[PDB]
């Protein structure tokens, strides 16, 4: 995996290049923002599991049928395996918030996801807008804490959106 | 296997093939390769499928058979997904940076091109019958044959 | 699709360049059949423009793969493709020793 | 099938060719019932002026047996 | 959008894009906020224009919902709805970026093969369309009405 | 390829609901940047040539990549360099008038890097060309519309990585 | 493709120099031997089909390849085989016309291969059947031209091979 | 080279080469001593024949090596004899082959967009090769300047 | 894998025949071989790091590859070149003592190329490399078995192709 | 014409004009007073700039009119002067329509060949049309040079 | 500066800032990002404008560079190209700060004068600045070409 740090500096080694002023200055940016990630990372790890039960419980809300027959939560079994993906998310998105960079969510997330999921049969529209429904809950408790910057909150949460989600247009 | 422990989603795939008692007749690599596409760009492949892509011989429509010798790379090419083409004439005729230059022959650096430029045998009365030399038909042989070719 | 995809590039000489293409042939596959798509690879612009009424088809682009096949075996790979090519120049001290 | 003898000048707008062009300048051809209207449209696209055309093959009104 | 659909056009011409097609890319970014307007409206009326328009399409073609229809019964004209809401949403992607593609591909290239293996008549669905059209004006400002009123013509025209 | 807003609205079509008040923050950003993205394009297409020109000047001239066995050598060859390097401004301009690297990936970036490697192209010699283009255009256009097209450059270089 | 001439050219040109007295010595041998290969290239020519016959009976005719499970049983299959000899032989002479295996290269030997692997074609008995190809085309043409005709249609059993 | 046009058109019709065209192979390689010949007299001549053809050119067109030309400098100018150093090579090259497609290949294939881009003016160029050509037609008789000015005529036809 | 004992015993077997006088004459030829393969077996085994350190001096260093951007920028990325071409060598060598190019078809070719597209390997650059190995080679083991050697080498890069 | 390519496209793909598109032909129409006002100042001052970028053009290549020399004599000059006003003219009508289609259809598809045959010089033709332009944008407003100058440019370019 | 012109001209009358001076003020502030814009594009393109001016100079008037002019010789014609760069760098700070001040004060006073006691032709001075103003203003966008063809032109009419 690579954070923000790591793959500025990958990217100019590509050039073969020494650390210019404007890297210095993206390297500042985020050395400065490390205390809001810091403090977004350690709120949602307080607050991890609520936050996915909560999501779960909006989203079988919003598409109701991932419970009823022919759903694919409709079982226990199926229902803890949908909030452990969920649980996985949530976990990934934290370590994407720490690291600035959603490199580390790609390795370990995106890179097959579209073919699990159509092997399992598991739906991968209902995942995306659960996972949205986990990052406004992010957001909106983020935004009632004391945190002063929040808006690289929804940059992991949302390409995991646009990588995991199909090509609508 | 899938419900002994979790699997991780970034080889799905990879494994899936491996478990199968066909494994050991795959013999490219599906491991190696996998792992270096994840980090690089889209491929030089059809949009459908590695097995999609002819050959480029003379003759023969030989395609990589999905079952003998596994080799399938499928990518994930959405719609609008032009692929790059290297022309056979000059570079800057190619068509993408030279729309204009799609008519243009490739002069000693494409194949041959074959039209129908001399006047085709008998299309006019001024040869009055007769003439059994007349000139110009081993060409319009010579095109009607490259156009099977 | 391998037919259709060989149809194209042996009534074009060009690959197609992806899945617009290949649905546009695709869809007429499905609804009217072989004839309907050789119509259409036939009657497309680009054949029109590449080729008039008087023209035979020719191979015009190359994939980056069959390319590679042809110009990658020992024989037909250039000196210079991927090589650093140093100039052979004699040494100083035999053109020195030179008469 | 029905068959229509189409003689028709199209002219070249873009370029000066340099090379016999005379064969598809001024000619005369014999396309399908079904490909006719496409190929009108073809040519009314190009420029080119619709000489003359007429059925060759076939008669007109034909309800059945037009193969 | 208008910017995709210019740089597509441009690419297509192997060019960089015209001084007109940038003139047309400044006129959106600034009447951004009108169309943000007409789209939000759009939103507020959602449920009652959808509702107003199936009730005038219902009392226009009673067969839909009469024996031996396409959408008899509650679920069906409850679908019909659903997809009434559907075509409303792709409405407000096009108004709000400007280019019908966002409109054309979600919801109107092969609709007619689409609804075909439904066996819903597209001539209904395109008076839908058109009724969801004049409720939409009628809650919608003049101009801004004409707006939303060509691109909801051209997907009734794209499907009827 | 898929700008800025067709991007949210993409993301806002496979969940299946209205543009809610994140999506129009997000149009109503990229709008307000569109004047400084027009001014940037408009710039770099009247002065498409002389990027390209000042980039080959600085990166590749009087190099063992223009004289003899280098890929650069013949004048096909130089003319085909050029071209590409024109490809890689016009898609750049594209990227930057979309906010998008999408562009870049299903065109310019696809298939790209065994292209050059069957063609024997020099991928090193092309990746300082492009930090050429990138330094040009940063001169010629401003610090923050050249930092903007300079990330599209990066995108491409790191591709070509 | 390229002949001596064009690779003794394109030697030169890619160390950038004019060409010297080793080049012109190669060009020098080449033109020496186009008599020689011109009429090789006749003789081939004329005898065309009844090499290609020759070698069949020699090396594949009353066979388990010409018998039933053979590759060569079906008339088709007979054509066809007769065929690809036909494209070797004639393949040959424009290398030995050349004095160079680039279009050998270039348009036969490229994904040869793995044709014939793909297909089911004896590598093995096609080998052996343009071997006996060049032992008849040696008969034929004489002890020089034959080496040469030899050496190219050597090149060919090696890649396919 | 004739000898590979020849071998490149056979296999375009997919047939042996004509008697015709043997017969052209044959009369190429045996008159290759006088297109070696002259590929001599050039090579040996090089220097020569460009710094004459340089000076000359500079004379008729003073604005492209005076301050703001495109040749103008001591630099500017080498490598402009430099360039005409190439173009001599490539006839040469021609010379040899007997075929101006090692010429078209390696320097007239994109010429115009090179020095378009470059600045150089194109015209100008032709004119360098033309009395490039004038000088090489003087040292030389008129069979072999004969010989020769087919590709120097060809080179300039290409750049004009 | 198969050297030549194998592949004519494979041969007779698979149309079941005894040996003949046609294999047993192959048999002899690879005797009489076999001094000359293990020689030359033992010389390249003593200078296999000189080769391989001649070949990239020869073919690879200072060019674009190992610039920045480059395939072989990285110090992994160099040593993994270095051992690519040791594999080249050392299977080189195994298939000149078995007089057969089975092993490099079972062990160096099926799949390689695939896992070079993947990886964005040049192969291109490392089929010259694999020329200049093969000069290298020649030249420290004298024409007879540089030849034999080089028909390998040919063989890989022809499979790599 | 944008209305012509617009139509032109419809056409080929075989349906009516797009909402994007009958927004781009709206503009257009709306612009065509600017366009039409500086139309008519080009064609108000054609003498004073065609009078005046003549005589820098003489100044700056005085061979051209010098004896010997294609505009050399008084019908000579007469003709390049004709000359200059027909590209005056196509700017013209290029300004007006909005495009150059017009400029290329009647005066700039196979103007190379056509000053080979009548000797005139395509580098003096291209300088002229370049001060014609600089005269041009100093007798008229900035925005409206700067809209003149896209035409002047691309016949420039298409000359070079 | 502006804020200065404002600021004297309210010392002058010895009251406090007026309405009129503080609105032009504010105007001021709030165009300094253009400004800003104009001025880096013009330091980044200072070599290119430079050169390319020059080059246009030296060929419209090729009498400064002939034997016998100023400019003649490689040290006059690179002292001409410095004094180009001079004049740019003073157009920057005019740029910058909204008006010609700088300029006037640092490369305007005395300029007729100076030039003489050097023998340089005026005109021709004023002639490389036109030639600066073209080159830079092809460099930017139509607004930000007039902006900067004010500061040019006022460098124009101080030395012509
Ligand atoms: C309480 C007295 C009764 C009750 C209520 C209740 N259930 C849920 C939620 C769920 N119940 C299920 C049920 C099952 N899963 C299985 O695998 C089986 C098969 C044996 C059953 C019966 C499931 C899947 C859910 C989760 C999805 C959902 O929302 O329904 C709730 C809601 C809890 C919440 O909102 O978080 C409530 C109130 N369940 C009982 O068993 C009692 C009879
Ligand atoms: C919940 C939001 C949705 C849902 C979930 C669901 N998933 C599965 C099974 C699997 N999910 C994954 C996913 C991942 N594994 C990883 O390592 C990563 C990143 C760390 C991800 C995203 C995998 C691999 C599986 C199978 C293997 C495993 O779980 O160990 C199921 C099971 C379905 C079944 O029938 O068994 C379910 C239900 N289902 C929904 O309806 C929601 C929309
Ligand atoms: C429907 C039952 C399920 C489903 C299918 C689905 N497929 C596509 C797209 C394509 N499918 C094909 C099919 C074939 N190619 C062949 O060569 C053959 C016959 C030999 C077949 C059957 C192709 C070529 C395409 C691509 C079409 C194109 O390029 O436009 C889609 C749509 C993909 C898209 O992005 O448009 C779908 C939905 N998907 C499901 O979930 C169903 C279970
Ligand atoms: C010049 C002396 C006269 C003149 C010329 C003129 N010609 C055309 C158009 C065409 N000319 C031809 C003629 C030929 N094409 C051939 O291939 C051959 C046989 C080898 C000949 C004789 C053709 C076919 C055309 C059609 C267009 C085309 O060239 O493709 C034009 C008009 C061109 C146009 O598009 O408008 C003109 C002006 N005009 C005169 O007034 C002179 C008397
Ligand atoms: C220049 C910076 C470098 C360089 C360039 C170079 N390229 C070619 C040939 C081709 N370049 C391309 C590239 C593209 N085509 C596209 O459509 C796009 C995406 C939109 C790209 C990037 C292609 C396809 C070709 C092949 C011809 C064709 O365009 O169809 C060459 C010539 C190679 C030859 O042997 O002719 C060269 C020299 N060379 C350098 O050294 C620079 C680093
Ligand atoms: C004859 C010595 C052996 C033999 C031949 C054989 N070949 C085929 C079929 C094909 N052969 C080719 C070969 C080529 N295509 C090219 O473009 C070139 C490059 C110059 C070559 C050499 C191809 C493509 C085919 C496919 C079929 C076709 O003809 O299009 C067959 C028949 C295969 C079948 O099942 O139809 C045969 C029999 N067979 C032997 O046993 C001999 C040793
Ligand atoms: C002299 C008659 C004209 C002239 C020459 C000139 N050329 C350059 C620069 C280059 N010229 C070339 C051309 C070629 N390189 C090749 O390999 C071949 C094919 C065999 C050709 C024709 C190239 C590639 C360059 C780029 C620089 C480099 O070689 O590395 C210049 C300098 C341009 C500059 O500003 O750097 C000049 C002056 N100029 C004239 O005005 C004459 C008409
Ligand atoms: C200097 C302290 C020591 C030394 C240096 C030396 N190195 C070379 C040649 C090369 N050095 C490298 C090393 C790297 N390239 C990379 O990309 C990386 C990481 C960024 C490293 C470490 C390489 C690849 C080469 C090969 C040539 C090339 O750069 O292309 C030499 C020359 C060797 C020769 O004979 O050519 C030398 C002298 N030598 C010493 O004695 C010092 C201890
Ligand atoms: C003046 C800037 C340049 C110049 C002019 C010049 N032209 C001619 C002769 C002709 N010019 C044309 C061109 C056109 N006629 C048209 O109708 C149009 C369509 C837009 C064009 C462009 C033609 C056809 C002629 C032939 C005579 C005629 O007009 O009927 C000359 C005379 C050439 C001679 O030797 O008689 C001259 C001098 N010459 C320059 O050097 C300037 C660059
Ligand atoms: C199943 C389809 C198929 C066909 C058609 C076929 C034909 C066939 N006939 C052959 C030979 C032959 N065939 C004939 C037969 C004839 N002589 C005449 O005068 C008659 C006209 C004719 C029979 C009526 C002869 C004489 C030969 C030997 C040719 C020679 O040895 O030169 C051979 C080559 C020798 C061999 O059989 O191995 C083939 C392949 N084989 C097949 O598998």
């Amino acid at each position: 995996m690579r954070d923000a740090v790591t793959t500025l500096i990958k990217n100019y080694d590509l050039t073969g290049r020494y650390l210019d002023r404007n890297a210095m200055d993206e390297l500042k940016a985020y050395f400065e923002s490390g205390s809001a990630r810091i403090a977004a990372a350690a709120m949602i790890n307080a607050n991890s599991a609520t936050i996915v039960k909560r999501a779960a419980a909006q989203l079988f809300e919003e598409i109701p049928e991932l419970i009823r027959p022919s759903g694919n939560a409709y079982t226990t079994r199926r229902f803890s395996a949908c909030l452990r993906d969920m649980d996985y998310y949530l976990r990934y998105a934290s370590y994407a918030l720490i690291a600035a960079d959603n490199n580390v969510l790609d390795e370990r997330v995106l890179q097959g996801l579209r073919e699990t999921y159509n092997s399992l049969g598991v739906p991968i529209g209902p995942t995306v807008r659960g996972i949205q429904i986990m990052k406004e809950m992010i957001e909106a408790m983020a935004e009632d804490s004391s945190l002063n910057s929040t808006d690289f909150i929804a940059s992991p949460f949302d390409h995991m959106t646009r990588e995991l989600s199909e090509l609508s247009v | 296997g899938l419900g002994v422990e979790a699997q991780e989603c970034r080889n799905w795939g990879m494994q899936q093939d491996l478990f199968s008692y066909s494994a050991p007749f795959r013999k490219v690599p599906q491991f190696i390769t996998t792992f270096a596409q994840y980090d690089r760009p889209l491929p030089d492949q059809h949009v459908y499928g590695s097995g999609n892509d002819p050959l480029e011989i003379q003759f023969g429509a030989i395609f990589p058979k999905e079952t003998r010798n596994p080799s399938k790379r499928p990518a994930p090419f959405n719609k609008d997904t032009k692929r790059i083409l290297i022309h056979r004439g000059p570079a800057v005729n190619n068509q993408v940076g030279n729309p204009s230059a799609v008519g243009e022959f490739p002069g000693s650096l494409g194949a041959k091109v074959f039209r129908l430029n001399g006047g085709l045998p008998g299309a006019k009365v001024g040869k009055n019958t007769g003439t059994s030399v007349k000139f110009g038909e081993s060409s319009t042989q010579a095109l009607i044959r490259a156009a099977y070719r | 699709c391998k037919a259709i995809e060989y149809m194209h590039r042996r009534l074009l000489g060009r690959p197609t360049y992806g899945r617009q293409e290949m649905n546009q042939y695709f869809d007429i596959a499905s609804k009217q059949g072989f004839y309907a798509v050789v119509e259409a690879m036939i009657d497309s612009k680009e054949y029109s423009d590449a080729f008039g009424e008087d023209t035979v088809p020719y191979e015009r682009y190359l994939t980056p793969g069959g390319l590679q096949m042809r110009s990658a075996r020992v024989g037909s790979l250039r000196e210079d493709i991927g090589q650093r090519v140093d100039k052979e120049v004699t040494p100083r001290f035999v053109e020195l020793g030179q008469v | 099938m029905r068959m229509f003898r189409i003689t028709a000048c199209v002219p070249s707008q873009t370029r000066i060719r340099t090379q016999r062009e005379l064969q598809n300048t001024y000619f005369t051809k014999l396309v399908p019932y079904d490909n006719w209207f496409r190929e009108q449209q073809r040519i009314m696209k190009m420029g080119g002026k619709i000489v003359k055309v007429e059925l060759a093959t076939g008669r007109p009104g034909t309800n059945a047996g037009l193969a | 959008s208008i910017v995709t659909k210019s740089i597509v056009n441009a690419d297509a011409e192997a060019r960089y894009l015209s001084p007109g097609e940038l003139d047309r890319i400044k006129a959106f970014v600034t009447g951004g906020a009108a169309r943000l307007r007409i789209a939000e409206t759009l939103t507020g009326s959602r449920e009652t224009i959808v509702k107003q328009a199936g009730d005038r399409l219902f009392q226009k073609r009673p067969d839909i919902v009469s024996p031996g229809g396409n959408a008899y019964g509650e679920e069906m004209t409850a679908t019909c709805l659903r997809d009434m809401d559907y075509y409303l949403r792709l409405v407000t992607y096009g108004v709000v970026s400007g280019d019908v593609t966002p409109i054309e591909e979600i919801g109107l290239v092969g609709v007619r093969e689409m609804y075909r293996s439904l066996g819903t008549p597209i001539e209904a669905v395109a008076q839908s369309v058109r009724e969801m059209k004049e409720v939409a004006s009628g809650l919608m400002s003049s101009d801004d009405a004409a707006e939303a009123s060509a691109y909801f013509d051209f997907v009734i025209g794209k499907m009827s | 390829m898929q700008d800025a807003i067709t991007a949210v609205i993409n993301s806002a079509d496979v969940q299946g609901k209205y543009l809610d008040g994140a999506a129009m923050d997000k149009l109503k950003s990229y709008f307000a940047s569109g004047e400084l993205r027009v001014r940037a394009a408009s710039v770099i297409s009247a002065n498409a040539a002389t990027i390209v020109k000042e980039a080959v000047a600085k990166s590749l001239l009087y190099s063992d990549v223009t004289r003899p066995g280098g890929n650069m050598y013949t004048t096909r060859r130089y003319a085909a360099c050029i071209r590409d390097l024109d490809y890689y401004l016009r898609y750049a301009t594209y990227a930057m008038l979309a906010g998008d690297a999408s562009i870049l990936d299903e065109r310019v970036l696809n298939g790209l890097k065994e292209t050059y490697n069957s063609l024997g192209v020099p991928i090193s010699s092309t990746v300082q060309a492009i930090q050429a283009i990138k330094e040009v255009t940063a001169s010629l256009v401003g610090a923050d519309a050249g930092k903007e097209m300079g990330v599209y450059l990066d995108y491409i270089c790191s591709g070509l990585s």
